[PDB]
């Protein structure tokens, strides 16, 4: 099923011919375009007052990464390296060894944020919800080296944003 | 005392140009569902000052391949000519009273094109050259018909003196007698000031910055000021020529207020037109001005020569 | 001292004028330029901050590297950076311009635009949201508020 | 005298603006910065090479049509003569001749640009 | 001498005035300029050389030039008209003093005039660039990269082997 | 160049302003995507298709997912396919807004761009609510879709759709009957049906010449 | 909004008011307060010159009425 | 109905505590709308809502003048919002 976009034929009577002559000589369609711009002039604009007003986001939004803890304070990450395996940009570097108490924990957990594509695959792959993309998106830096995160930076981000990260997870885990 | 008058003319015009930049930005923003400048200063009232201070504290570049003398002369000519074209305008009294004011505006405006011509040539770059030849073509398009329209309109004034236009329209606006000529004159002034839809010389989508692409900082700023002063001046000329304010010799302030309101309305119409339309192709502008405007202008010139004689309505002051 | 006060006030005035009138080049490379356009769109209206795109490098103050920089493109980017009159600023937008991103290990991609030009601000994301780019622009403004050119000249 | 003073004042103000623009800011000129702009790549030829004019015929016609403007400008004063029948015949004769020249060039494809 | 140098560039700047004022017409001054990259490489090599602990080096170019010939060559490479005229030492010193009052970087100083018209010492008892593995670059191979910026548009494309190297007072 | 639509070195041969030859130089955005894909798993290669055509992301995801599903001999569930077609049509609207408004901007009409990019912003909000990312969601996957819709998304999609036609009408009032627009567009870049077929054209580039084809 | 565009328009209007009012006031101040004379033709210039000669203060604006003819 | 708009403007002036507060909120935030106070941070940020505005302008924050160590009378940024108010302010939840 198809339709034509430009397959019409104008009328050839005196009335319509004079109508088209008046359109040519008196600029009616140009007046209509001016009228549309004038109409837009008197509407309320769509601009928000950033940074005092913010754009709407959702609980699924993918932001700056963080490492999470159990309610007791023990880390969730167990150095399974699934996030490192699945990362499409090879942005995660991990080293691990038995902790002094025998726990399976990391000694290196680095994310190159200038390599990351922010796809969120790492948090899907994680089996204990240790690595997440948190809601923060305002973390521009003045140097390149400030965007190469190590384990201390990610743990600090987790401790800093947990109050919001946990609420965001509570709102979406039933879709996961 | 005369130098005080020159300064009282030229400084407020520059301030009006500076704030016309902001007014244009805000009008375009609100016609585009946004706001425009509203941060630096209450309602963007300090934005023009910031723009000027940023431009005049920025490094000016002299191109390696460019002719330096013409490269520097062109913006000086532009700004000085834009300032000079204001002195014969009666508001209701002119700064310089001439017998032939209209011919003075014609000559000075036709001299103003050499600013673009020489800046584009002296830049010695390809986009600047293309802008300059577009300027040549645009002048060839609009000049003859502009002059004939002026003659046809002034055939009811009786002279070329700008102040006589006030007494000619003492009872009725001249737009009720020559509205087709008013329409053609309005389009001609849009083309003469390189304004959309006839902003061919800059050609932003097509030619990057066009004729002034090489220019930066303070020299660049002078070109912008000259163009906007020309906008305001041409709209003031149109208001005087077609919408004549009534002048009380014991209260010129009323005339000044009314005339300023009319020219502001015409300038806002210029901004509206820019916000509303796409750009012409520069051969299409020449075809419009030579195949549609020119024959009608010749016919209307014949009509406006004949009409005062037929009706015994010839103006005074041979 | 009187001279210190005068140079401090003049530095404040010049810095305010520079940061309130920031004209970026009309220049984009890849995906990130779509978010740049959305930052120019009505909802965010970068023009309301005094930020106006200008096509010519001679009339631009900031370069936003928005997209992947390839080896074929690097000389052109460097060339249009050199033709910007000073003072000039560079903002690196997106993972690709920051350090290569998804194409960091390719044979034809520059691993970060900061190998070619000096960078003032790095905006993370793939792509960063228009709000994040606005945050980075305002951060660059705050950085311009902090420079001491006339005070350092006076201290010489 | 007044117009000469006005011209001098305007030219002086523009010149002073140029002088301030060139002597106030800090200049850092080097060869790459001052090279010609062609969208980031070096130009092939020179900008001083011949640039074809496709509307050359219309430009010559502009020279002739411009001089008929000088013939028509004194018309406001010519309307004050006693023999209005001779003057009106001559004003229309000139304008008809000018319309005939436009009609001739139009029909001979003189207004079309060269390809 | 180099792209950002105050040597070759300094001479080029003098053309705006008209003539080039030289003390004794530059016929009693001998210069041995050295390329910037040679100096930087020599410093880098002295860092990596274990024998250069307490040594003292003299980095000089391969050729010695009279000041008149050096300035004539500089003006020839930039394709500018060369107008040398002799200025007495006191007059030049007076001129230098006037320029010095600039609160910004002075165009010239009394000290600059003194050092410009002073012959370069010969210290054959000190080790040089060649003792760090560096073959010094002559001015005739690197002058164009500094002086092409000082040409007009008419001479911008002229090649390096066109400007006929100057005479060196060697040995 | 503002009208270069990104990174294009179009070397042009001109007599006056007439064009004698166009020589498009490309590769200024060649990132070596196909080799990189050769170094990843099928799930890992999926985000590359977002960044191929960054104005139509989910459509590229759908094409790649259909190819992988065909090679796997599996079938997505019906709800996944309905979601895929819904978001493919939303993506088509996004792409057509971009194309038309930027074409008008090149030609010199700036206002419709601003009018329509607000609708683009709302559709970006739909993208983010379904996937967490405004433009490179990576939602459509070879087995279906990554996640189900949130509980109130269909209502907002309906609210957007019941009003989008008036925005289209305003754009049309600005452009369709304008004589300047018609002067700049009518009889420009005419291509015959046979030449379009031979040169390998597709989509609107075929349909504008009368060819009745649509996949 | 649209009424926030108004302050810029008001500033422009105030700027554009200045030339006309300043010219009118300066004309009045330098011509005895009575609207500076216009001389488009030689006859008006001759009248102005005659006025200047009989004023006695070398200024055309000062006017001698019936009290100057005894 | 013009008088209604003018009176609305005068009550906007009055609702910011007078001319001083009106000018402070006009020069700090470039906005003089009056909303309903939702709560206050321990850092000094205040939060307002006005459901009659369209989506995106119905919530906002007036930033504090002094955070940990720096004077933020003029220099403010979105990163001064704590995570809980961050979640409320970006409309990721309905509950403050
Ligand atoms: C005896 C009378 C002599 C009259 C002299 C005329 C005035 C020019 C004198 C200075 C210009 C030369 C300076 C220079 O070349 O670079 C300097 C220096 C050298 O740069 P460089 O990189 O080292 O090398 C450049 C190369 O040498 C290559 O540099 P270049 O390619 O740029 O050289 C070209 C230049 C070099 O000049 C020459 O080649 C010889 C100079 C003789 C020119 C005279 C020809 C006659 C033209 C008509 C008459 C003009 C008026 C003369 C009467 C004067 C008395 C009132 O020739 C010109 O451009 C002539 C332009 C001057 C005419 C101004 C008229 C304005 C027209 C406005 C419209 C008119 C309205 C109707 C009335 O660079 C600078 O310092 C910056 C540029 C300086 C420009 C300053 C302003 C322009 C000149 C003043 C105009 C005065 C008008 C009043
Ligand atoms: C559709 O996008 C675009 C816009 O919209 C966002 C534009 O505005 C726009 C035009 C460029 C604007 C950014 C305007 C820039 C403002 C000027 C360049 C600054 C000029 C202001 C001064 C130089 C005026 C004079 C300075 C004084 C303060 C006046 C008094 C003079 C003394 C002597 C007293 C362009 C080209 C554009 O393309
Ligand atoms: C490190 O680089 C250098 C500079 O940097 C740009 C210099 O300016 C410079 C010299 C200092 C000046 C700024 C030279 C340039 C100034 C000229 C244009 C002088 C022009 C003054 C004249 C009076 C022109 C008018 C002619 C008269 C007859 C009147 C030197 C030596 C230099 O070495
Ligand atoms: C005579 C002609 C030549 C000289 C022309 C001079 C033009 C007049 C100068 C204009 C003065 C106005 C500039 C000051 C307005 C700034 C307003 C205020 O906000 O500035 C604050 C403080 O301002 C600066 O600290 C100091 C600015 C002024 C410096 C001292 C004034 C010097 C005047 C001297 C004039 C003499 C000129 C030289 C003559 C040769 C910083 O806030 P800001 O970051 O913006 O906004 C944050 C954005 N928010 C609000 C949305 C969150
Ligand atoms: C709006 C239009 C009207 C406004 C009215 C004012 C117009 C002002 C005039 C236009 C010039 C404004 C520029 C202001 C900056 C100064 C520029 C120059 O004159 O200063 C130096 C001039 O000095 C010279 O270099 C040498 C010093 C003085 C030369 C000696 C000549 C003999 C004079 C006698 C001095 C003895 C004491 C003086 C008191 C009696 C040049 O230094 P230079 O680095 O190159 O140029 C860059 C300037 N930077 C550093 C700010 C970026
Ligand atoms: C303030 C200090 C005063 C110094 C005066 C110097 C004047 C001069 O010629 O110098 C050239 C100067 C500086 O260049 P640089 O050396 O590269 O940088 C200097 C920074 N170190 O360049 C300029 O700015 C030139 C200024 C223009 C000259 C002004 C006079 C021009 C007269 C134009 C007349 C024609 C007008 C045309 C229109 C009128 C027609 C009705
Ligand atoms: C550029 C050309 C400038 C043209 C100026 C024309 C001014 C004008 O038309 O006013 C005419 C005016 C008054 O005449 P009327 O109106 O008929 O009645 C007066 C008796 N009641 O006449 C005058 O005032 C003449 C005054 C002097 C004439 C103008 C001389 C200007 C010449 C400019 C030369 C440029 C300078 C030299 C170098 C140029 C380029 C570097
Ligand atoms: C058309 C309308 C506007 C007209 C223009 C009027 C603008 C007036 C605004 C005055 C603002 C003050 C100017 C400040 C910028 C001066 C240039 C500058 O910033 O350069 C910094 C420069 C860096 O020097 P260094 O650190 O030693 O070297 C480092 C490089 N290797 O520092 C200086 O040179 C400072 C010198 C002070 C400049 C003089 C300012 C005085 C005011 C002049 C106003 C002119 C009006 C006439
Ligand atoms: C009783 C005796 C009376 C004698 C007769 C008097 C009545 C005569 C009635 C006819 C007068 C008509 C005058 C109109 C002049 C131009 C008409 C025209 O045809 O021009 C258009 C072109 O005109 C335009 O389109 C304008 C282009 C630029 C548009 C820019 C924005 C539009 C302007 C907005 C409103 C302007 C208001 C003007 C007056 C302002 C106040 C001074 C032709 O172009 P095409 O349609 O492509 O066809 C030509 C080849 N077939
Ligand atoms: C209207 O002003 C603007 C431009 O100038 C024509 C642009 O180029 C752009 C960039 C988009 C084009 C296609 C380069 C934007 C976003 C814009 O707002
Ligand atoms: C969608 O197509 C694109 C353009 O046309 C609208 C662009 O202008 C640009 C870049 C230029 C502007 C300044 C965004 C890019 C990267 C692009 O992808
Ligand atoms: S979001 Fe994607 S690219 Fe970034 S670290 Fe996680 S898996 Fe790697
Ligand atoms: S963050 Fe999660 S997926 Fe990655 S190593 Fe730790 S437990 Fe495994
Ligand atoms: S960083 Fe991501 S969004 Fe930006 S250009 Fe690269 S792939 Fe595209």
């Amino acid at each position: 099923t198809y339709k034509f976009v430009n397959m019409r034929e104008p009328s050839m009577d005196m009335k319509s011919v004079t109508d088209r002559a008046a359109q040519t000589l008196l600029w009616t369609e140009l007046v209509r375009g001016l009228g549309m711009t004038l109409s837009y002039l008197f509407r309320e604009p769509a601009t928000i007052n950033y940074p005092f007003e913010k754009g709407p986001l959702s609980p699924r939004f993918r932001g700056e990464h963080a490492l999470r803890r159990y309610p007791s304070g023990e880390e969730r990450c167990i150095a399974c390296k699934l996030c490192e395996a699945v990362c499409p940009a090879q942005a995660i570097t991990i080293e691990a060894e038995p902790r002094a108490d025998g726990s399976r924990r990391t000694t290196r957990y680095d994310i190159d944020m200038t390599k990351c594509i922010y796809c969120g695959f790492c948090q899907e792959a994680c089996p204990v919800d240790a690595i997440v993309e948190g809601p923060n998106f305002e973390f521009s830096t003045e140097t390149h080296e400030e965007l190469l995160y190590n384990k201390e930076k990610l743990l600090n981000n987790g401790d800093k944003w947990e109050a919001e990260i946990a609420a965001n997870i509570q709102a979406d885990y039933l879709y996961r | 005392m005369f130098m005080i008058n020159i300064l009282s003319l030229i400084i407020p015009i520059l301030l009006a140009v500076a704030f016309l930049t902001l007014v244009e930005r805000k009008v375009l923003g609100y016609m585009q569902l946004r706001k425009g400048p509203n941060v630096v200063g209450p309602y963007g009232l300090l934005q023009p000052i910031a723009d000027a201070l940023k431009l005049f504290t920025k490094e000016p570049l002299r191109p390696a391949t460019s002719s330096i003398s013409m490269f520097i002369i062109a913006p000086i000519l532009a700004l000085s000519l834009a300032l000079t074209m204001w002195v014969p305008l009666p508001m209701p009294y002119p700064l310089i009273n001439m017998n032939l004011g209209v011919l003075f505006m014609l000559a000075m405006s036709s001299l103003a094109v050499y600013s673009i011509l020489w800046s584009g040539w002296a830049s010695n770059s390809k986009y600047a050259l293309i802008g300059a030849l577009r300027a040549v073509a645009q002048t060839i398009s609009y000049e003859v018909t502009l002059a004939i329209i002026l003659l046809s309109v002034l055939l009811m004034n009786g002279s070329y003196t700008l102040s006589t236009l006030i007494t000619t329209q003492e009872h009725i606006w001249m737009i009720f007698t020559s509205w087709p000529l008013a329409m053609m004159w309005f389009i001609s002034t849009l083309a003469e000031t390189n304004r959309a839809p006839f902003d061919l010389t800059e050609g932003e989508s097509e030619l990057v910055s066009g004729f002034n692409v090489e220019y930066a900082a303070g020299p660049f700023a002078m070109f912008f000021m000259a163009e906007y002063a020309n906008i305001i001046m041409m709209n003031a000329f149109t208001a005087i020529l077609f919408l004549g304010a009534s002048h009380d010799p014991h209260t010129p302030e009323l005339y000044t207020i009314n005339f300023v309101l009319k020219t502001l309305a015409l300038t806002i119409t210029f901004l509206w037109i820019r916000a509303s339309y796409p750009r012409f192709r520069y051969d299409q502008l020449m075809h419009l001005l030579w195949k549609s405007f020119l024959p009608l202008t010749l016919a209307l010139c014949m009509w406006h020569i004949s009409l005062p004689i037929m009706t015994a309505s010839i103006p005074p002051q041979s | 001292s009187r001279g210190e006060y005068v140079v401090a006030k003049l530095d404040d005035l010049v810095n305010w004028a520079r940061r309130s009138s920031l004209w970026p080049m009309t220049f984009g490379l890849a995906c990130c330029a779509v978010e740049m356009m959305h930052m120019a769109a009505p909802r965010y209206d970068m023009d309301r901050f005094g930020v106006v795109f200008r096509a010519s490098p001679r009339q631009s103050d900031v370069m936003i590297v928005a997209g992947t920089l390839t080896n074929k493109m690097a000389p052109a980017l460097r060339k249009v950076y050199d033709q910007m009159p000073e003072p000039r600023y560079v903002v690196s937008m997106g993972s690709c311009a920051n350090g290569g991103g998804y194409y960091h290990y390719s044979y034809s991609v520059v691993r970060g635009c900061d190998r070619i030009v000096p960078v003032d601000i790095y905006v993370p994301g793939c792509p960063p949201t228009a709000e994040a780019l606005l945050y980075g622009i305002l951060q660059l403004q705050r950085k311009i508020k902090r420079e001491k050119r006339l005070r350092i000249w006076y201290r010489r | 005298m007044n117009i000469m003073l006005t011209l001098l004042t305007n030219v002086t103000l523009a010149s002073l603006l140029v002088l301030i623009a060139f002597w106030l800011p800090q200049l850092n000129a080097y060869s790459e910065k001052t090279s010609p702009y062609e969208c980031g790549f070096d130009p092939m030829g020179s900008a001083r090479l011949p640039f074809s004019m496709k509307f050359f015929l219309v430009a010559i016609t502009f020279l002739l049509f411009d001089l008929e403007i000088a013939l028509l400008l004194p018309l406001p004063w010519a309307s004050q003569t006693n023999n209005l029948k001779t003057m009106l015949t001559m004003a229309l004769f000139l304008l008809i001749l000018l319309a005939a020249s436009l009609a001739y060039e139009w029909t001979q494809k003189g207004l079309e640009w060269a390809e | 001498f180099g792209r950002e140098d105050r040597f070759l560039n300094y001479f080029a700047s003098m053309r705006w005035f008209g003539g080039v004022p030289l003390i004794s017409l530059g016929k009693e001054t001998v210069k041995q300029p050295v390329y910037i990259v040679d100096v930087s490489k020599g410093i880098i090599n002295a860092i990596k050389d274990p024998d250069a602990k307490g040594k003292t080096f003299a980095f000089v170019g391969p050729n010695r030039y009279l000041l008149f010939d050096l300035v004539q060559y500089i003006f020839a490479v930039a394709y500018r008209p060369f107008l040398p005229y002799p200025l007495p030492h006191f007059a030049y010193r007076w001129v230098g003093r006037l320029f010095e009052v600039s609160p910004f970087e002075p165009w010239t100083t009394r000290d600059k005039v003194e050092r410009v018209h002073m012959s370069d010492m010969t210290l054959p008892h000190l080790p040089g660039l060649e003792d760090l593995g560096i073959q010094a670059t002559p001015l005739e191979l690197k002058a164009i990269e500094v002086l092409r910026r000082h040409r007009t548009y008419r001479w911008l494309t002229s090649e390096m082997e066109d400007v006929k190297p100057a005479k060196t007072v060697n040995i | 160049h503002p009208a270069a639509h990104g990174v294009l070195r179009l070397v042009m041969e001109l007599s006056g302003e007439m064009v004698r030859k166009c020589d498009p130089h490309i590769g200024l955005l060649h990132r070596g995507t196909e080799k990189l894909i050769e170094y990843k798993t099928y799930l890992q290669a999926l985000p590359y298709f977002d960044r191929l055509d960054y104005v139509s992301m989910m459509c590229n995801e759908q094409a790649y997912s259909l190819a992988v599903e065909k090679l796997l001999n599996i079938q997505p569930p019906p709800r996944a396919q309905w979601i895929r077609v819904l978001f493919g049509e939303i993506t088509r609207l996004l792409n057509h807004i971009m194309a038309v408004t930027t074409h008008a901007l090149d030609i010199g009409a700036m206002t419709p761009f601003f009018w329509m990019f607000e609708e683009r912003e709302k559709m970006f909000e739909f993208y983010e609510r379904v996937s967490g990312a405004r433009m490179h969601a990576a939602y459509i996957r070879p087995g279906g879709v990554h996640q189900d819709l949130p509980l109130g998304l269909l209502d907002d999609i309906y609210e957007f759709s019941k009003n989008f036609s008036f925005r289209i009408d305003e754009l049309e009032e600005m452009l369709t009957n304008n004589r300047i627009w018609r002067n700049r567009t009518v009889d420009i870049g005419v291509v015959t049906a046979e030449d379009a077929l031979n040169y390998g054209f597709s989509g609107v580039m075929l349909r504008g010449s009368g060819i009745q084809w649509d996949l | 909004m649209w009424f926030e565009i108004l302050p810029g328009i008001a500033v422009m209007a105030a700027c554009l008011f200045i030339p006309g009012m300043a010219t009118a006031h300066i004309h009045k101040f330098t011509n005895g307060g009575k609207e500076k004379r216009v001389a488009h033709f030689s006859y008006q210039w001759n009248l102005m010159e005659r006025d200047r000669r009989i004023s006695g203060v070398n200024r055309y604006h000062v006017t001698k009425g019936l009290e100057n003819i005894d | 109905e013009l008088v209604q708009v003018l009176r609305r403007g005068l009550q906007q002036v009055s609702g910011h505590g007078g001319l001083r507060g009106y000018l402070r909120v006009l020069f700090r935030a470039n906005d003089v709308r009056v909303g309903t106070l939702v709560g206050e941070d321990k850092y000094g940020n205040k939060y307002y809502e006005d459901n009659k505005q369209f989506f995106g302008r119905h919530r906002w924050v007036i930033y504090t003048t002094e955070m940990n160590g720096r004077d933020t009378f003029w220099d403010v940024d979105g990163s001064m919002v704590p995570p809980e108010w961050h979640r409320w302010l970006h409309c990721m939840t309905d509950d403050p």
